């Protein structure tokens, strides 16, 4: 495995879980037995590392 | 009000008018 960065958009692939964008700061309050989020959209708004 | 009353990146592109909403 490898870090990531923000700003940049690239690929990200978690244990399956694929897609592409920006990966910028999340700022909304979260349960703590989430492992990923979604948006109004149906999108993977939010990941966990 | 119009505006107001009146209330994305899935492979489809709503592109911009060509006329700006100004």
């Amino acid at each position: 495995s490898t870090n990531l960065v923000k700003n940049k958009c690239v690929n990200f692939n978690f244990n399956g879980l694929t897609g592409t964008g920006v990966l910028t700061e999340s700022n909304k309050k979260f349960l703590p037995f989430q492992q990923f989020g979604r948006d109004i959209a149906d999108t993977t708004d939010a990941v966990r590392d | 009000l119009l505006f107001n009353k009146v209330t994305k990146f899935n492979g489809l592109t709503v592109l911009p008018p060509l006329l700006t909403d100004e």
